[PDB]
C-alpha cells in the first residue's frame, strides 16, 4: 500500500535520524579510547 | 643560655649542609599532570553522556 | 524491534556511563 511505503519513510527517517546521533558516540567513544591509550603508553 | 647553647652544639657536628637537591618535583608536576588526564576523561565522559542522551530524546 | 534493540543499548550505555562519570569524579574531590 501507498500509505504503508510512507511509515517505513517516517521509520526509516527516525532510525535515519537516530543512527546519526549513533554515530557521533563512536567517534566520541573511540576517541576517549584513543586519547587513553596514547596519553598511557607514553608514560614515563 | 644554656639551652640555645646545646642548640649550637647540637647543630655543628648533624647539620650545616650548604645546599640541599631533595628535589620533590618529579612527582608532583606528574601528579596534576595525571589529575589533569583524568579532568581530560571528566569532561569528555559527560559529552559522551550528552550525545547519548540525546539518544534518548 | 531494531529500533527497541537501540535505546535499550543505549539505556546500558548511560547508567554504566553515568557510574563512571560518579567515580571519576569522586577520584577528583578526594584529592
Amino acid at each position: 500500500a501507498s500509505e504503508e511505503r510512507r511509515e517505513i519513510a517516517e521509520v526509516n527517517k527516525k532510525l535515519k535520524q537516530k543512527n546519526q546521533q549513533l554515530k557521533q558516540i563512536m567517534d566520541q567513544l573511540r576517541n576517549l579510547i584513543w586519547d587513553i591509550n596514547a596519553m598511557l603508553a607514553m608514560r614515563n | 643560655e644554656a639551652e640555645l647553647s646545646a642548640q649550637i652544639r647540637y647543630l655543628t657536628q648533624v647539620a650545616t649542609g650548604q645546599p640541599h637537591e631533595g628535589s620533590s618535583y618529579s612527582s608532583r608536576k606528574d601528579c596534576q599532570m595525571a589529575l589533569k588526564r583524568v579532568d581530560y576523561a571528566r569532561l569528555k565522559l559527560s559529552d559522551v553522556a550528552r550525545t547519548c542522551e540525546q539518544m534518548l530524546e | 524491534n531494531e529500533l527497541q534493540r537501540k535505546d535499550a543499548l543505549v539505556q546500558k550505555h548511560l547508567t554504566k556511563l553515568r557510574h563512571w562519570q560518579q567515580v571519576l569524579e569522586d577520584i577528583n574531590v578526594q584529592h
